[PDB]
């Protein structure tokens, strides 16, 4: 319900795109299970994906840590000091890449 | 609020590069280094050294 | 009482591998080698253990079990032993593959 949140008017951070585009996203942390089933996807874009979308976007930092955790995770944090947690837990590959180029922009 | 630094993802190398790559402005990196040092780090540095017993 | 140390299976074919292995043939089969040596055929059991024990031991390598199905030439042994195999998985190969500045991993085992 729109009476139920609050608002915001449309906004950019720092007066962003007048002089440069300076892409949002700073860091990127993805935390996955070697051993675990519902990371299954999580592992395939670290292995296929990740090299190509960090050539591609070279003002994000990508922090990777398998762990023994049993709910992939991925943290966006902002340069705007905004933080976002996604489950990328039980997706396919297409899905994390599309996730996390949501996240980017 | 604590400091990125203290928290759990942190990599000071990887962020210094990564600054200067997403303005796009060519820093060589010691340059940069040497700019975010503060008198306060360093005057804290030596406290520690000295109550520590650290060379 | 002793456990051997264990061999790491990264396997990478010699050099000399066409002239090990026909001289293997020529020892093994007991036989004067007719022109075409990697055409002659494998059905023989006392050929295959002779001359895939020390192809075993010359080569540092096994094998596998359901691979003996499909060995019939000795063209498929040298063909078997000319494809290499690494025993690093996903990741120790993503290590060492030269990563971008931007990006950091860890290990958490």
């Amino acid at each position: 319900t729109a009476r139920g949140t609050a608002s915001r008017f449309l906004t950019s951070v720092l007066h962003n795109g007048l002089g440069r585009y300076v892409q949002q996203l700073q860091r990127l942390s993805f935390s996955l299970s070697r051993d675990a089933p519902s990371s299954r996807g999580a592992r395939e874009f670290v292995e296929r994906e990740v090299t190509d979308f960090a050539r591609r976007n070279p003002g994000v930092v990508i922090y990777v840590n398998p762990r023994p955790c049993c709910v992939p995770r991925v943290v966006a944090e902002y340069l705007n000091g905004a933080v976002r947690e996604e489950s990328i837990h039980c997706k396919s590959v297409e899905e994390i890449a599309a996730l996390v180029q949501k996240l980017a922009d | 609020p604590v400091r990125r630094s203290e928290k759990p993802n942190w990599d000071y190398h990887a962020e210094i590069q990564a600054f200067g790559h997403r303005l796009q402005e060519t820093f060589s990196l010691d340059l940069l280094k040497t700019a975010f040092v503060n008198s306060c780090y360093i005057k804290s540095e030596e406290a520690k050294r000295q109550k520590l017993g650290i060379d | 009482l002793v456990c051997p140390p264990i061999q790491s299976r990264t396997y990478i074919p010699p050099e000399d591998l066409q002239s090990r292995l026909e001289s293997h043939v020529k020892e093994v089969f007991g036989s004067s080698v007719p022109s075409n040596w990697q055409d002659i055929s494998l059905e023989d059991v006392h050929l295959k253990f002779s001359f895939l024990a020390r192809l075993a031991n010359d080569l540092r390598h096994a094998v596998p079990n359901s691979r003996l199905h499909q060995m019939c030439r000795v063209r498929d042994v040298l063909d078997f032993y000319n494809v290499p195999v690494q025993d690093r998985s996903k990741f120790d190969e993503l290590i060492a593959s030269n990563l971008p500045h931007n990006l950091k991993i860890t290990w958490g085992y």
